[PDB]
């Protein structure tokens, strides 16, 4: 009846927004530079119906009295789209291509990198005999990559026969590329070579047959999108000893794409710190710096500001000396008041924008809006990547058809592919192995703030700021931050998150049941526990309560039927509610060992992460409970009160799961009665910690051999005796990136330290970049340098009786950089 | 009162002179000092059973081990069995009724203490019991329970119970049994007496000893200790610290920064310095802030504030006593073997002459700064004056 | 109730008059030479529709009966873009080098 016309107005509204999508990815590929302003202002009011009747279609899915509400809402928005369809229809060279031409004494700090990058390449020009090879080098946004590859060019070249400059743009065309390889090697022969038109390819043969008996250097840079540079490859592919190449690029993902060898990627850094002050000097200051004596403390935190990055400093000093020093200690601190979120709106200035947005506009479409998504966390500070992709994952960023993919791993290669096109630093490990958080540049993080307040993706108070938009009624995503005066939030009806920084203002001010419609919800470091009202909120998605002060949450957590994220860590709650098997979506259940789960949990079977799940008073129909749910990539377990055949029965369900890439099992001083040596682990999983110390095994488990588990990285092993038969075992091993052993005997009981020995093999560690050893003796004159090529650091206990011994021999240098060691001796 | 810093000296041939008397009188028999008998536990042994019949109407088995418990503390048993039979009640009990239920088991383990102090106990018979993970967490809330159930009481009419110390408990005389069970089995398993340390500690907090609104950070997670026993069998992870290490240190130099503050709140630096305390008496080189210590007094700062709960507590002590000429706790004292009202004329030559010495010596080696005067110097005031106004009387 | 049309009306105005100002400035740009007259007239006269619309919007934001008449003129002053929109649709060296 009533539901039949809504029911089908529903799918028409979804053509509408795929067509819009559409529309608005092809509208904002061109920078904001050549695009008239009237398709803009369209296209924002298209983006504002975007929003609108996303809402409307979600609220019709949550939800199914409200068909009425969902019938006359739809008729207006479809009365609002005409209405604007007809107003359109009644109404209607590369910056830094200056730079190659400086002054050579005005770079300071270039000859010693110049050198390190000269050194690397001509060590083999003695002797030019060696077949040719690629130095790639990588960056972010404009750090010297192209100078410094000038600077070795200009030194080196009255020892070669050819080689030119050819930059490639962003959308290059391979005959205008080609055509300016082949007018640099000569300018008279191939004088109007610029105007022959024949192909990409007898061309390519032209260049070929010039290049035979010849050695060259030729350098190309700026490439991106390695497809491109495929092409130019083949142009260079006879042999020629003694030749050379030079790549420069921003995309790390196509530097391995050269040279096939990981030596000879050159990563480069930015300047340290003096040579950074003594660059920002030597712009604004004329010969000293003893003058001022008063805004040096403004200097140091403006230079760590820009931190390293010779353009930004160059840009700022231009811009705050004009002549002789026009400005002093008030305005140099409203620019540093004005940088965060509001600096690039000024002159001279703006051409750096565009070196940067170069990234951004490069980016494929759904990583626009997970790039400008940064934009909400505060200046500097680390930010966790589960957070990220939960959240993109919740906001609808997120999405697929293929359902091979658990729309986790998509996140992560979203973040991955962030982080390869060097636009955010990862720093850090994460207890699942991989990056912890992330951080992104200052200057980089102000400037994406202003793209994205450009529209109304997100909406930020800040004091610095204390700034409102004029229509409060369009907002979607606020970040409240160190401000707590101005918290109207009468008129956000439909806002689509919100987000609390560490401020103590939340809740008696703050009133978020208001917010009929709402998202997700992230509430980290607040001091406030008053949830009782979630149960009116039916959108929600992300629900994160991390040290929240929360001491207990309602009964009613069932009603919220679309769910994908818990985190509940440093709660004082103790206890779940019963009403959580009643959740039917969940991925993540974020829970410390503390808490008692109610049983039925086998039902949340969509259940894609498990956190400190806690077994402690636990029968076998629970313990069994959790096999039948096979989606689980990381677990994490530790128990106090069940150590009996339940252990073994756990220890077969277990292998039940096939998606498990980590694991681990924490148990205080006691043998592992747990895991069986007849029992198939899960075929894929590369973590298997055991970060206990007090617990043991008796021997080694069978089910650790280099067939099963092939992808291992990580161990964090513990026994009770050694062997040497074991180390050799744990040699067969593919990747075992990580190594750990404790001896546990060892520390415990009155036990010498043995050395153990690899007779076996050659090598058996092909790849190892860490071994430790405790309680073990793990002598360095167990084999030549060629045994572990890649060892960073390694441990092991030396006895002191040992050293009138002849098995000692260390002393010469390892391949890996391993002449940093402190071995813990023993008397 | 505005009473002076008490200005004394104690040197040879005026040491023995308080000392003798201290080495034959009631108090100070099982205790040390600074400057540095099986009849009346076995009253108490039998007077277990006072109250127990009164309220028995539910409570019936308190009364049957209670029985049980007599019977035990009186015969001889063989080790070997004895440790089983007493460890019946041990391993049964769960939870007016739990001040009986912890008496019971206080008055079991000094029954241990007994049968060792007697040479009955072989000392490998200890050390192979001492080594279950049970009766550690179990002696741990023993203690604490105990503690607060009679002292903490005296403490806070005292104004004293804002400075218990955790670690500093052994010293009690009635708590004279914990002097074995932490050398035996420390000179037999260092990294033992820090877990069970470290699991009192813990419940210090939980129970209320040292409270807070803030959760533990360093107790009450396996995390924690996996990490620490980690750090205490590697010399060398300080240096390049790994996951879930970063945080463990950022905690603690926020603490050690919270504590060198002056104008902040004075509890919750109490509370930091207990468990910073706690933890390099426990664990070794933690905070080896070598930069900071040295232009902050740091280290010299932790013997100022340690000798400041010392003297406090042994002034505390001194009170309960002059006042008892029941504060020195239930189940303390027997009725017969009470000391009465009187006053004793051997007081007045060794008690307000031993007080003038004590402050003296802790007002001789300690630091004065702005930060220790109202952690060391204010509370040593307030002491004196409230000490100095109630010897007369 | 009638307030909520007439808000809700103001605010395509302000969207319309700006795409008037964007197209207005478009045509600006070139010199009146180029420009071809039928363009000429369409600019004159949406010119003249923007300083209308812009006096109603400008009543209505001091102002707040009168509601009525802004109502009216604000339905009428749309039914003349309307009538000039069709009308559009239905027709369609340096001197200094001497
Ligand atoms: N060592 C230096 N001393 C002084 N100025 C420098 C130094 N290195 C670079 N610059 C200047 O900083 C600006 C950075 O441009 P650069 O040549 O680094 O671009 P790039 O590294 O190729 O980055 P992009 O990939 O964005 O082109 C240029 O003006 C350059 O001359």
């Amino acid at each position: 009846t009533l539901e039949k016309k809504v029911r089908k107005g529903i799918e028409s509204l979804i053509t509408e927004l795929k067509l819009m999508q559409a529309v608005l990815s092809k509208v904002s590929k061109v920078p904001a530079d050549q695009l008239d302003e009237g398709v803009k202002i369209w296209a924002g009011n298209v983006k504002e119906l975007s929003y609108q009747m996303e809402d409307i279609v979600d609220a019709f899915m949550v939800r199914v009295k409200d068909l009425h509400r969902i019938s006359a809402a739809l008729e207006e928005v479809v009365l609002q789209a005409k209405q604007l369809a007809e107003l359109r229809q009644r109404y209607e060279v590369d910056p830094r291509m200056m730079a190659l031409y400086t002054d050579v004494t005005e770079l300071v700090g270039i000859e010693e990198t110049r050198d390190k990058l000269i050194n690397m390449l001509t060590e083999g020009d003695d002797w030019s005999k060696h077949p040719l090879k690629t130095i790639s080098i990588v960056g972010f946004g404009g750090l010297g990559k192209t100078t410094l590859a000038k600077a070795a060019y200009d030194k080196i070249k009255v020892q070669f026969d050819c080689g030119a400059f050819v930059s490639v743009s962003r959308n290059p065309e391979m005959k205008k590329v080609l055509k300016d390889i082949l007018y640099g090697l000569d300018k008279v022969k191939y004088e109007n070579i610029h105007n022959a038109a024949r192909d990409e390819k007898y061309l390519i043969d032209d260049i070929i047959e010039f290049l035979n008996d010849k050695r060259y250097l030729i350098v190309i840079d700026d490439i991106w999108n390695e497809k491109a540079w495929e092409l130019i490859k083949c142009a260079f592919s006879k042999k020629s000893p003694g030749s050379r190449l030079i790549t420069t690029t921003r995309n790390v993902s196509v530097s391995e794409a050269c040279c096939s060898s990981e030596d000879d990627i050159y990563r480069m850094e930015p300047l340290s710190n003096d040579v950074s002050r003594t660059l920002f000097c030597k712009r604004i200051f004329s010969q000293e710096e003893g003058c001022p004596q008063e805004l040096l403390k403004v200097s140091e935190e403006i230079l760590k500001k820009c931190g390293g990055v010779p353009l930004a400093i160059i840009t700022i000093a231009s811009l705050l000396a004009n002549k002789g020093h026009i400005k002093a200690k008030d305005e140099w601190y409203a620019l540093l008041s004005s940088i965060g979120h509001g600096l690039t709106k000024n002159r001279s200035l703006e051409q750096m924008k565009k070196i940067l947005l170069f990234s951004y506009y490069d980016l494929p479409s759904y990583l626009k809006p997970c790039l400008l998504y940064l934009s909400i966390f505060p200046e500097d500070r680390e930010i966790r990547r589960a957070r990220l992709i939960w959240r993109w994952i919740s906001e609808g960023f997120v999405y697929s058809e293929k359902q091979d993919i658990s729309l986790y791993e998509l996140g992560d290669s979203y973040f991955n592919e962030l982080v390869n096109r060097s636009m955010i630093q990862p720093i850090g490990i994460d207890d699942e192995g991989k990056v912890k958080a992330c951080r992104v540049h200052d200057m980089v993080l102000d400037l994406i703030c202003s793209l994205s307040s450009e529209e109304n993706f997100v909406t930020i108070l800040d004091d610095p700021r204390r700034k409102m938009p004029n229509s409060e009624s369009k907002v979607r995503r606020l970040s409240i931050q160190n401000s707590k005066i101005d918290v109207d939030t009468t008129r956000m009806e439909h806002m689509r998150s919100v987000t609390v920084f560490s401020d103590n203002v939340v809740g008696k001010v703050l009133d978020i049941s208001r917010f009929k419609v709402l998202r997700v919800l992230d509430l980290e470091g607040c001091h406030v526990s008053d949830v009782g009202y979630v149960g009116n909120l039916l959108h929600l998605r992300y629900l994160g309560l991390k040290g929240t002060h929360v001491k207990d949450l309602p009964m009613e957590i069932g009603k919220l039927q679309f769910l994908l994220t818990l985190d509940l860590r440093g709660t004082k709650i103790e206890v779940l509610p019963w009403s959580v098997v009643q959740l039917r979506r969940l991925m993540c259940l974020y829970v410390d060992y503390g808490m008692k789960l109610p049983s039925g949990i086998g039902n949340l079977t969509f259940l894609e992460v498990l956190d400190d799940l806690g077994l402690s008073d636990v029968d076998l129909d629970f313990v069994k409970e959790l096999g039948r749910l096979t989606k689980l990539r990381v677990l994490r377990l530790d128990f106090h009160g069940f150590d009996q055949s339940m252990g073994k029965a756990l220890e077969e369900s277990i292998s039940n799961m096939y998606k498990l890439d980590s694991l681990d099992v924490f148990v205080n001083r006691g043998l592992i009665n747990c895991l069986s040596e007849h029992w198939v682990p899960p075929p894929r999983l590369c973590r298997l910690a055991f970060p206990s110390k007090r617990s043991w095994f008796k021997t080694l488990p069978s089910w650790i051999n280099p067939s099963s588990l092939p992808l291992l990285s990580y161990l964090d092993i513990t026994l009770f005796e050694v062997r040497s038969e074991d180390i050799q075992l744990l040699g067969t091993l593919p990747a075992l990136v990580y190594l750990e052993i404790w001896n546990y005997s060892v520390f415990e009981e009155a036990h010498e330290v043995e050395a153990p020995v690899l007779s076996s093999g050659a090598a058996l560690f092909p790849c190892a970049t860490e071994c430790r050893f405790i309680g073990i003796g793990a002598v360095p004159s167990m084999f030549p340098q060629g045994a572990a090529p890649r060892l960073k650091r390694l441990w092991f206990t030396f006895p002191a009786k040992w050293i009138s011994s002849e098995n000692i021999g260390l002393g010469m240098r390892h391949l890996p950089s391993l002449q940093r060691v402190v071995v813990d001796v023993i008397s | 009162v505005n009473f002076p810093f008490p200005k004394k000296m104690i040197t040879e041939s005026n040491s023995k002179d308080i000392r003798e008397y201290l080495a034959s009188t009631f108090p100070f028999e099982q205790q040390s000092t600074i400057l540095d008998q099986l009849k009346f536990r076995q009253e108490n042994l039998a007077e277990l059973k006072d109250q127990i019949i009164l309220s028995l109407g539910n409570w019936q088995k308190l009364l049957d081990y209670t029985n049980k418990l007599d019977e035990l503390s009186n015969t001889k048993i063989s080790p070997e069995e004895f440790i089983e039979e007493i460890q019946k009640v041990l391993y049964k009990v769960k939870l007016l009724y739990s001040q009986f239920n912890l008496s019971i088991q206080d008055f079991a383990l000094q029954i241990i203490h007994s049968k060792y102090k007697s040479n009955q106990i072989s000392q490998n018979d200890l050390l192979k019991l001492i080594t279950e993970d049970e009766m550690l967490k179990i002696l741990a809330k023993t203690k604490v329970l105990t503690y607060k159930m009679k002292y903490f009481d005296s403490a806070s009419k005292m104004g004293i119970n804002k400075y218990i110390s955790t670690e500093m408990m052994d010293l009690d005389w009635q708590f004279s049994h914990y002097k074995t069970f932490n050398d035996a089995l420390k000179k037999n398993k260092a990294s033992d007496s820090s877990y069970l340390g470290w699991l009192t500690h813990g419940y210090s907090i939980k129970y209320g000893l040292s409270p807070n609104n803030e959760r533990s950070m360093f107790f009450q997670d396996g995390a924690k200790y996996a990490e620490l026993y980690a750090f205490s069998k590697s010399p060398h992870r300080k240096i390049i610290p790994g996951e879930h290490l970063k945080d463990l240190l950022a905690k603690i130099n926020k603490s050690k920064g919270i504590f060198l503050d002056q104008n902040a709140l004075l509890d919750k630096r109490i509370y930091a310095f207990h468990e910073l305390n706690t933890l390099e008496t426990h664990f070794p080189g933690i905070t080896s802030s070598f930069t900071d210590d040295l232009k902050s007094n740091y280290r010299k700062k932790m013997e100022s504030v340690s000798l400041t709960c010392q003297v406090l507590q042994e002034i505390g002590n001194i009170h309960r006593f002059i006042e008892s000429k029941t504060e020195y706790g239930l189940f303390s004292i027997p009725k017969i073997f009470s000391i009465p009202i009187d006053y004793k004329h051997g007081e007045k030559e060794n008690l307000v002459s031993y007080v003038d010495f004590l402050y003296s010596t802790a007002h001789e080696r300690i630091l004065q700064d702005n930060s220790i005067n109202q952690l060391c110097l204010d509370p040593l005031q307030e002491s004196l004056n409230r000490i100095k106004s109630n010897i007369p009387v």
